[PDB]
């Protein structure tokens, strides 16, 4: 899971 | 002492409402006041304070004390349909009668209870009811719970131009939700805590909603909900907003849910992690665990775009879909390591931002 | 090994929900066999275990494997309504396919799947679902949960002439119905574990469909439509119901089963949270429960009854009541008192089928 | 509570 920022 | 003479039906609302939200003991109590020919319900939990007025016709008694609210609800509640429930104060106790019926509750005192501290209003502004549960329902579940960075645990509300608009988001998802309410708003942005909006969701005539630097209050009819606000620094969700999603892809938003829920079963429990694969007009859905086995779901969908791969939690798929509730949705991606924007193909107030797996 | 079938998604719900109804792997998996145009699907925890038989009108290839239960399942729930499910083994692993969706599923052998050892059966009779269900729902809530009197932990089911009985206790409580199934039946007493009484309960959807029971020493079976299931009887001795029973009960109360009900229930909310003690002054045409918790408060409620023994005062604890008069479900109930410390049998004032002990509490 | 037996 990659984060938003 | 306190005294007041009411109907079963005039207090159950009210006592429900303001009960909704023990640390320590007076908390789990209600102040009850009697002043002007009116009943003042308050509920608190220190953060946020539901207040309920009911008008008394009947002779009453100024008065004010605090009584357990779960008890004195469930006392009303059990009480025939039509009943007559006379109150009064004796000495510490409050008595609740009612036909044959006799209750004897402990009291605190009322100047014991806790009181939100004075505010005052910066924005203050008028909706319909559904219109505010929409802006809640739409966004509520992209919200964090007990994450770290505490300004998640919670809703932005942000006023611009004509428009009332809710963000939420945990890191991984995002969800903004804007409604055109007809009045000109200052540029205002607060962080309603998640514990505020699940109260601002239960009470939902007209809404009027005033804003301050670190109060939020509400009134539904004869009901003034106040709830602080989380002191922190949301973050600028227009900078994760994807800005060149080239890739287009439409399809039917049950049949996409029903081949992501399917897939989901032989995804990693831990992960639930999909693989997307698009193609002209076809999507290819598969998902793997560790027990080496795997669920495969071929659709047909509306794709002119360049063939691509893209993992994703299925999870955080399947929650758009589900708060989405229309007829096609639009999916517009940019490539394998980029956020998707999620829309419903007939609507643009609803957008929904997914960060991808690397799958 | 060559496994092979073709069904509908309707004919493959219930029989899969049913039977899915883990400690070792393989009692999370079910056992899947083809063989004579029948489908036969098995679960079981070593205690009980559930048969389901589906039909085969496409063709198919005779064997047998084992699969996990709630992903099958979910994977059949999952289909669209009215999709045609085929399914095969490959190797190690069975394939379940439907129109575009492929689900490769892994696999323990058939051969290490447990089953019941053999028995013989000694009573043997049949009844409508209905019959078996308001047996069943009248007595199920006086059973016990983790009591260390284990042979409490179940529901007694006794034959006797021509009628089928349910009994269930805890030490302080007691229920038991009885109802004629219209056959001659011979003296037999059992207890069916609480587990069993519950999966037993839970397949019961079909009203007056018929119902076959066969019982042995140590297993009962119930046959409803196309499933079979069995359970392992508890090897205890369960107590004398009858000695229990209130002998003479001289003094009888009547009132409105609702009424009584939301008087006790308002009457509870100001009771001790552990106890749960009221107390119940009974009088001519009259009764008075009080209740009171260690904060000081109190709640009484006056009801008009049919009453017109001596007065007397007794204490109840109010949830077994209230189970009572839940289960009940009638115009006016009847409560049959002795004295202060013996027990009342509560019973609907115009049937005797169920009846209803509960032991006070020391007021 | 009192017991049955």
């Amino acid at each position: 899971q990659a984060x938003l920022f | 002492h306190m005294k007041f003479t009411v109907e079963r039906e005039h207090l159950l609302k009210p006592l429900q409402q303001v009960s909704g939200p023990p640390t320590l003991p007076i908390l789990g109590n209600l102040l009850l006041q009697v002043a002007d020919g009116t009943l003042s319900l308050t509920g608190t939990d220190l953060e946020m304070e539901m207040v309920a007025r009911v008008a008394l016709v009947q002779p009453h008694e100024p008065g004010a004390t605090t009584v357990p609210a779960r008890k004195f609800f469930d006392i009303c509640r059990g009480l025939p349909e039509g009943a007559e429930i006379a109150v009064q104060l004796e000495g510490e106790r409050m008595l609740v009668r009612s036909g044959r019926s006799r209750f004897s509750l402990s009291t605190l005192p009322a100047a014991d209870f806790p009181n939100l501290d004075d505010w005052q209003s910066e924005v203050e502004f008028t909706l319909p009811q559904a219109t505010m549960k929409r802006l809640i329902e739409a966004t509520q579940f992209s919200m964090a719970h007990q994450d770290v960075r505490y300004y998640l645990n919670g809703m932005l509300f942000e006023t611009e131009g004509e428009e009332l608009r809710t963000v939420a988001t945990d890191g991984h998802r995002l969800a903004v939700c804007s409604m055109p309410i007809g009045q000109s708003l200052p540029s205002h942005s607060v962080i309603v805590p998640r514990k505020g909006v699940i109260e601002l969701m239960r009470m939902l005539n007209p809404l009027r909603v005033q804003i301050g630097s670190n109060n939020i209050r509400a009134h539904v009819g004869d009901f003034i909900f106040t709830s602080k606000l989380v002191d922190g620094r949301f973050p600028d969700y227009r900078r994760v907003l994807p800005k060149n999603p080239d890739k287009h892809l439409e399809a039917g938003c049950d049949l996409l849910k029903q081949a992501f829920a399917r897939a989901a079963i032989l995804s990693n429990e831990k992960f639930r992690g999909v693989r997307l694969y698009v193609s002209e007009n076809q999507l290819k859905i598969t998902a793997n665990n560790p027990e080496q086995e795997e669920a495969e779901e071929i659709l047909d969908v509306t794709y002119s775009g360049a063939e691509m791969e893209i993992g994703f939690n299925v999870s955080y798929v399947l929650d758009v879909l589900n708060a989405l509730k229309c007829e096609n949705v639009r999916m517009m991606l940019t490539d394998s390591v980029s956020s998707v924007q999620i829309e419903d193909a007939a609507s643009q107030s609803a957008a929904y931002v997914v960060m991808p797996m690397r799958l």
